[PDB]
């Protein structure tokens, strides 16, 4: 039980609460009361992104990298309805939260690669019949990417989409069709897909903690180039409360 | 595209003799993550110079 | 067949096809290649396999 | 397949008008008493299908409904422009004076 | 230092030198071509 | 037509430096005593 | 030009009763406003939230209304949001607040309505530069 | 990254010592005129 | 080919410096 | 002798070709630690987040910079006045992105740099001089402390010390200029005041010494050749030097006593660099030049402009471009 | 980057010219009877 | 309007709009020149000609 001070500077502001190994429990479901996640925490511990090959035939790899950016990574403070379907699956339903990083990974020979390591707007399932959460529930779900910069964000010639030039201005007499892709910024929306299993539940207290994967696209530095693959891997917390 | 087609003419001699990794963590064999330790192939240019 | 062993068996590659004042590296005479196009038969009216 | 989506909005009635479903907070000040109560309300409710579903956010006031309509006719809807809604840009969109 | 006793004065007479730039100049001349290929 | 942009370069340092070379050499022989 | 009686004749209410202030009104308002409210609303915006600045305009399209002298002074006794529906004296300097903004502690119906005052002539002179911000200096 | 620092902390250390050690050595001494 | 360019006029001017310092014209009191 | 006595006697050498000593012992590696990383640095380094926005600024001349756009960049907004030598990062990736290679050249520069300038009192000791050339150099010496130390402390960042290139350097000066209206400080002032005054005096000093210079060469002869060095005789003539620039101005505006003359030459522009030294350390606290701006008013109230109502609107321009995407709220506090 | 082609040949002229002619005339100064 | 007259009627043409280290013919910066696009007339919806 700690203050920030016995916390400040040593790295563990980033990452998730952890169960002890004996939290192999079972926290039950009350069909008939409300429920939310109070808490989520996601801690990515691998960044792999997907290579791209010259000829679309030998299926691309998804390569290690390394993080450039430090300890700047976790997603937490993220609180949402958990809501009790039909079948009995549950539905997590992000409201609010840190539900973003920008992160920074290096390929191998130094090519940088940033992403808005993200759950948005997640809205992510268990199986069905899931009267008690167990070491056995997961979670699938889609959350959705927005552009990597949002629509202030000014080129290094001053060009942007919701301010500054909307041409080279540095290159008056250019013909403008070759400058159009970099001169007309666009604002990506894309979707990713995320996969959360339990390995530990706290059946007493209402936390659970596992392991995570998803999958989205990286910064296209506003439609300037073509966006790369992203998986990530890491582990995650959550505290469920009756609502 | 290996080295042979790009005209590297010293790179075949360090990789002949055990030098295939960069510093930045790509191997000649099309490895990534590899740590050459400082004998890479940077390495061996600035023993050289030095 | 691996494009590599492909790759191989072309004469873009073979090292006495060159000039001593074609400088540079091979990228610069044919290209860099980026992918095998695989392996052309030929065949006549009749379907007989021409080389 | 390149426009800049915020110039083309202009040409709409965003252009004209509040667009209830883009429009940063701060416009609703141009008029009378709609910021900063009625302003929050509007755009944590938002997107409208049109101008006239603004009068049932739930829990307004009799009086807010009719100061509502009063204000109706400088209202517009357009379709949701991303670029204008993310980023918590409708409250704060990077402009002070 | 003492003086190196090793030290020898060199010469390049003037029929030397323009021997030596008309090998250069023709020399050049002849490969010009093929370094502009 | 399409030259080797490098030829001029080529060119210049191939008559340049030995002709320097030599230039060098015979000026400092003719000023001996 | 000249700080006329006409300049300084600036609106007592919203029924278009006017007041006409006197020079020493005036460079009394300019030297209270500086000393109570400059510090967040020099040349007419406001610093800690630009959005709402102290151009007449807007003021007139404030709840109540605070294009004149009584709707100015009532605002410094019980400032409101721009719509009149919250209280804000508990974060804005006013008579009510005092204990909590000293510098509101010996402020006089005449000092108030001097610094009102000195609100609505200061845009007669300097036109858009008032509330104009940065763009304007 | 560990055995970099203890390298860097004892290269300092050592040359700092040869700074202190050194101008205590008899330093106002080493002048040409009054040597006390 | 502009990088090299730099370094190399770079590089002489050290060796100008080492030149300079350690192969200079000595100081000599007549 | 002890082997320490032989080492100690080696280091304070009067006979080395280069002084060590003391100081130099210190000098020369932080020196050449700090060279050696400039060097690598400004050819190959990858660009750097300064301003702590993910928003990689290049340097180096093998990422597209030439020799006056290269810079080694400061170290990343998000990093502060934090300390982070290589051993703080997880990698040397990492390290480059976040601009460590600036952290470590400045700090060994500014060491290295101090032991010269010790190093140059040191010396003088060992040849029974006089002291005070260091106090000259604490000119200079200040002034880079101030660029790349002080004003960093003042402002809260490394991100804020001068960059190590030229036009980085002209970056640094406008966004100060912008932020503190330094050409209206008094102290940059006395700056201007002691290197124009510095550079008028030399061409001076250099123009009236060589226009007294004794005849003691032909006309197909360097005049240099005039003067052997170490001669007991002065090679011109100060009193006809004097006989002409007392004439110039009047008499009494003209030196004749050498010792006064180079104190002068010493002192003008030590003292005015001290002052433009001081002008960045106490503009690093935020007290700025001089604002007067609205400061003429009409007799109705209306503002009339005057020169710093003009030099302000230059200043908006740079205030409101500069790190175009690092400021999300209205006020650049620091 | 696009730099402009003759930037190459130009700074090589610039430097070897003028060095050139320093280097011939400090060689025949120190070859004159000393 | 002849094609001369309107041509230097261009800002191109101007000899205080270059720099230093900009070498060359003016054709090397914005192009030879082929033709007179014509005068532009600008509008408003409501059909103010606008300059
Ligand atoms: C510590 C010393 C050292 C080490 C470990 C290396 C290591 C390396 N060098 Mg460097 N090098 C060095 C010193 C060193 N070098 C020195 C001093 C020079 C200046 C001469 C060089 C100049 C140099 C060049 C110019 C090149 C290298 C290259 C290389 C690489 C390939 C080596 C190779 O193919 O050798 C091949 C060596 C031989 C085949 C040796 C032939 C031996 C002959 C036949 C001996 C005959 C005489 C003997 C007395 C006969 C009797 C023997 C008896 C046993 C019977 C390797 C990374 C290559 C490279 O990749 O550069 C980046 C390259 O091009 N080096
Ligand atoms: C054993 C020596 C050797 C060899 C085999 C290579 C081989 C190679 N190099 Mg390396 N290189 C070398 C030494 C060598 N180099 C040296 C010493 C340097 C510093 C100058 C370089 C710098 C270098 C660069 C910068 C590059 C290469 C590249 C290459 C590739 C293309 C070579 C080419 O186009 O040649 C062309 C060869 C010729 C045109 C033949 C020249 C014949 C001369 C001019 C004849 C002179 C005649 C003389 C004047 C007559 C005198 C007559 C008198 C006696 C009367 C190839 C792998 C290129 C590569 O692809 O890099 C990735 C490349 O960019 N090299
Ligand atoms: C007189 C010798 C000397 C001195 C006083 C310094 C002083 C410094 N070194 Mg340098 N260094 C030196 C020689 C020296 N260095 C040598 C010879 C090398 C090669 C091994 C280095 C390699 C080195 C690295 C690689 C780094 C330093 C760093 C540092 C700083 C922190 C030192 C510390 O934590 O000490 C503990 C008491 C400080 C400016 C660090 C730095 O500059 O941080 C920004 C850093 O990352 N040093
Ligand atoms: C009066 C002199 C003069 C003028 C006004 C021109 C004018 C022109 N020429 Mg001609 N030219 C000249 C003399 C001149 N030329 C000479 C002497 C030659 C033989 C070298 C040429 C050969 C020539 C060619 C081959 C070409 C031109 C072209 C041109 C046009 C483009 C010029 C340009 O880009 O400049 C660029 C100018 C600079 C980049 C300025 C150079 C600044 C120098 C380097 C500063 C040096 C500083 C110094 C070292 C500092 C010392 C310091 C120390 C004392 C301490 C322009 C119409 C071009 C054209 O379009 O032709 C159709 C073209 O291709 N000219
Ligand atoms: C048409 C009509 C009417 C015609 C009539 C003309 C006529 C005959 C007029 C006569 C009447 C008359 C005289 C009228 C005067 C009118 C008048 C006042 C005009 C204005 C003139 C004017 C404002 C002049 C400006 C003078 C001026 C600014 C002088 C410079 C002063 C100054 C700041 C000097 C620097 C200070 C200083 C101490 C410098 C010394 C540092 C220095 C140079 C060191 C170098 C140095 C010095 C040495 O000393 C020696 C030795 C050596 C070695 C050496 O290194
Ligand atoms: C001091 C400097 C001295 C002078 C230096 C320059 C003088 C000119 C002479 C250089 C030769 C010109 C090279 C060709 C022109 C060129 O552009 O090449 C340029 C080539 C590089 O080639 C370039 O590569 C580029 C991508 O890297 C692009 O592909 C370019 O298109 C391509 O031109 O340079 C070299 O290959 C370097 C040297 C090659 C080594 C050859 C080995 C052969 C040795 C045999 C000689 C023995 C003869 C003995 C006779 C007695
Ligand atoms: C032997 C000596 C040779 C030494 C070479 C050094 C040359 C200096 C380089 C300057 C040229 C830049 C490079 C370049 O591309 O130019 C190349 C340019 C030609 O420009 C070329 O034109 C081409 C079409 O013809 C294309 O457009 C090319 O893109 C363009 O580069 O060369 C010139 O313009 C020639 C001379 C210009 C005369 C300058 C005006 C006078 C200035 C006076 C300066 C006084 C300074 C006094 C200081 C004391
Ligand atoms: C409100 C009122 C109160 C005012 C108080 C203000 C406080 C300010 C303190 C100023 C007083 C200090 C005077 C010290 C004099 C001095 O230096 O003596 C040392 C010598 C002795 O003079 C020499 O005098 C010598 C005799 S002796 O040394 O004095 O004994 C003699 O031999 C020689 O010929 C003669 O030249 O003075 C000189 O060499 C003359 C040079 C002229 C002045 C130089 C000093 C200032 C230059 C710096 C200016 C920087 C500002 C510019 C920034 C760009
Ligand atoms: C900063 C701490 C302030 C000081 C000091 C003063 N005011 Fe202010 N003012 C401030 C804010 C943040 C706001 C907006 C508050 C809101 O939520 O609406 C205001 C607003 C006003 C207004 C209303 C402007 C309008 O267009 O309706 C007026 C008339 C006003 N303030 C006057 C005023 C006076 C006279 C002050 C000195 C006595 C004063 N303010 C101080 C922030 C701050
Ligand atoms: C960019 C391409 C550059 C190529 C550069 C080539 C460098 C050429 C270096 C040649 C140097 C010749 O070196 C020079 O030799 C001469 C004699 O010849 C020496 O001269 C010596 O002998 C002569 C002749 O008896 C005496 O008069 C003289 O007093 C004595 O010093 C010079 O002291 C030496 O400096
Ligand atoms: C003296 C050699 C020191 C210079 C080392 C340069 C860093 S190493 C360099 O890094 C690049 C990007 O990470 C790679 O693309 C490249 O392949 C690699 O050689
Ligand atoms: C002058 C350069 C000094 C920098 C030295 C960095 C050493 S780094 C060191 O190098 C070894 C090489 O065999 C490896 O085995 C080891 O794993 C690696 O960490
Ligand atoms: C009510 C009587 S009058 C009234 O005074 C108000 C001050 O509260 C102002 O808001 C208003 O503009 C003014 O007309
Ligand atoms: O980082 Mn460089 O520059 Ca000193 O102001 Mn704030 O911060 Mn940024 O802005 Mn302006
Ligand atoms: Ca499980
Ligand atoms: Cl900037
Ligand atoms: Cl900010």
């Amino acid at each position: 039980t700690l203050t920030y001070d016995d916390i400040v500077g040593t790295g563990l502001a980033n990452k998730c609460p952890t169960l002890d190994d004996t939290a192999r429990g079972a926290y039950p479901i009350d069909s008939s009361q409300t429920y939310r996640i109070a808490r989520l925490c996601l801690q990515p511990t691998t960044f792999l992104v997907k290579e791209e090959p010259k000829n679309k035939r030998q299926e691309a790899e998804f390569v290690p990298t390394k993080l450039v950016t430090r300890e700047t990574t976790s997603l937490d403070q993220i609180q949402g309805e958990l809501k009790v379907n039909s079948d009995g699956s549950l539905t997590f339903v992000e409201e609010d939260g840190i539900d973003f990083q920008p992160v920074t990974v290096q390929m191998a020979g130094g090519e940088r690669i940033p992403l808005l390591f993200t759950v948005k707007n997640l809205v992510a399932s268990t199986q069905p019949n899931v009267t008690s959460i167990t070491t056995s529930t997961d979670f699938k779900g889609e959350f959705n990417v927005p552009s990597y910069r949002t629509a202030n964000f000014l080129d290094p010639k001053g060009r942007g989409l919701a301010s500054g030039y909307d041409s080279a201005i540095a290159l008056p007499q250019a013909k403008e069709e070759e400058l159009a892709r970099a001169n007309v910024k666009r604002f990506s929306l894309t979707k990713g897909q995320i996969s959360l299993n339990v390995a530990k539940v706290d059946g007493r207290t209402g936390e659970i903690a596992g392991t995570f994967e998803s999958e989205q696209l990286s910064d296209d530095d506003m439609g300037a180039h073509e966006p790369h693959e992203v998986k990530i891997q890491g582990v995650f917390y959550a505290s469920i409360e009756p609502a | 595209n290996p080295m042979w087609r790009q005209g590297m003419f010293v790179l075949p001699f360090m990789a002949r003799l055990g030098v295939t990794g960069s510093w930045s963590g790509w191997s000649i064999t099309g490895e990534t993550g590899i740590d050459p330790g400082f004998w890479s192939f940077e390495g061996v240019a600035l023993a050289h110079i030095v | 067949i691996p494009e590599k062993l492909a790759f191989y068996d072309y004469i873009g590659n073979n090292p006495a096809k060159g000039g001593l004042f074609r400088t540079g590296p091979m990228n610069k005479g044919d290209g860099i290649a980026q992918a095998w196009k695989g392996h052309a038969v030929f065949r006549n009216k009749e379907g007989e396999e021409l080389f | 397949e390149l426009v800049n989506v915020v110039d083309e909005k202009l040409g709409t009635a965003y252009g004209e008008k509040i667009d209830l479903n883009n429009t940063n907070i701060a416009a609703f000040i141009q008029y009378r008493g709609l910021y900063p109560t009625l302003a929050k309300l509007i755009v944590k409710n938002a997107p409208y299908e049109s101008v006239e579903d603004v009068l049932n956010i739930p829990g307004l006031t009799e009086r807010q409904k009719q100061i509502l309509r009063e204000n109706l006719e400088h209202f517009t809807v357009t379709e949701v422009e991303t670029a204008l809604v993310e980023g918590g840009d409708r409250y704060n969109n990077g402009l002070y004076k | 230092m003492e003086p190196n006793p090793n030290r020898q004065p060199v010469e390049l007479n003037r029929t030397s030198l323009y021997l030596g730039l008309l090998l250069i100049l023709v020399l050049a001349l002849l490969f010009s071509s093929y370094f502009f290929n | 037509m399409e030259v080797n942009q490098l030829g001029l370069i080529a060119t210049a340092l191939f008559v340049l430096v030995p002709s320097v070379f030599l230039i060098i050499l015979y000026v400092q022989t003719e000023s001996q005593q | 030009a000249e700080l006329t009686p006409e300049v300084l004749t600036v609106p007592l209410n919203s029924e278009g009763k006017t007041i006409t202030l006197t020079e020493k009104q005036y460079l009394e308002g300019k030297r209270l406003f500086q000393y109570a409210c400059a510090s967040c609303h020099v040349g007419g915006i406001t610093k800690t939230n630009p959005s709402l600045d102290l151009r007449t305009e807007t003021l007139a399209l404030a709840t109540p209304p605070r294009d004149n002298i009584e709707g100015l002074v009532d605002y410094m006794k019980n400032p409101t949001t721009y719509d009149g529906e919250q209280e804000i004296a508990e974060v804005h300097p006013s008579l009510r607040s005092a204990d909590i903004f000293p510098k509101m502690r010996n402020l006089t119906e005449k000092d108030l309505v001097a610094i009102a005052g000195h609100i609505l002539v200061e845009p007669k002179i300097l036109g858009d530069k008032w509330g104009g911000g940065k763009v304007y200096y | 990254m560990e055995t970099l620092k203890i390298t860097v902390y004892i290269v300092v250390t050592f040359f700092v010592l040869l700074f202190v050690f050194g101008f205590l050595s008899g330093d106002p001494a080493r002048n040409p005129k009054r040597k006390d | 080919m502009e990088t090299i360019t730099y370094v190399f006029i770079f590089a002489c001017i050290i060796a100008l410096f080492f030149f300079a310092i350690f192969f200079r014209e000595p100081p000599r009191i007549t | 002798a002890n082997l320490w006595e032989r080492f100690c006697n080696w280091v304070t050498s009067t006979d080395n070709r280069l002084y060590v000593g003391w100081f130099g012992v210190i000098m020369i590696p932080t020196l050449l630690a700090a060279t050696i990383c400039f060097v690598i640095a400004f050819i190959a380094a990858p660009p750097v987040d300064i301003d702590g926005i993910r928003e990689p600024v290049s340097g180096s001349l093998l990422y597209g910079n030439n020799i006056i756009t290269g810079a080694v960049v400061p170290s990343s907004n998000a990093i502060g006045l934090h300390f982070y030598p290589i051993w703080e990062a997880a990698s040397l990736d990492e390290w480059l992105y976040n601009g460590g290679p600036y952290q470590l050249i400045i700090f060994h520069f500014l060491l290295g740099a101090s032991c010269y300038m010790g190093r140059q009192w040191e010396l003088s000791y060992r040849l029974g001089m006089r002291p005070w050339i260091c106090v000259a150099y604490s000119a200079p010496l200040a002034s880079a402390f101030a660029v790349f130390l002080i004003y960093p402390i003042g402002q809260g960042s490394f991100s804020d010390g001068m960059p190590l290139g030229i036009s980085g350097t002209f970056n640094f000066m406008i966004v100060f200029q912008a932020e503190h209206n330094i050409l209206m400080h008094p102290f940059h002032q006395l700056g201007v005041a002691g290197v124009f005054g510095g550079a008028l005096f030399c061409a001076m000093h250099g123009s009236l010494v060589t226009s007294s210079l004794i005849r003691e060469t032909t006309e197909t002869e360097s005049a240099n050749y005039g003067y052997k060095f170490g001669q007991e005789e002065e090679t011109y003539n100060i009193v006809a030097a004097h006989g002409y620039f007392g004439r110039l101005i009047f008499q009494y505006a003209s030196f004749n006593n050498s010792r006064s003359l180079h104190f002068f030459l010493a002192a003008w522009p030590v003292v005015g660099v001290w002052f433009a030294a001081l002008g960045i350390s106490t503009m690093a606290f935020n007290l700025n030049g001089f604002n007067f701006n609205h400061s003429v008013i009409d007799a109705k109230g209306n503002v009339i402009n005057t020169w710093a109502d003009i030099i302000n609107r230059a200043n908006l321009g740079m205030e409101v471009m500069h790190e175009r995407n690092a400021h999300n709220f209205p006020l650049d506090l620091a």
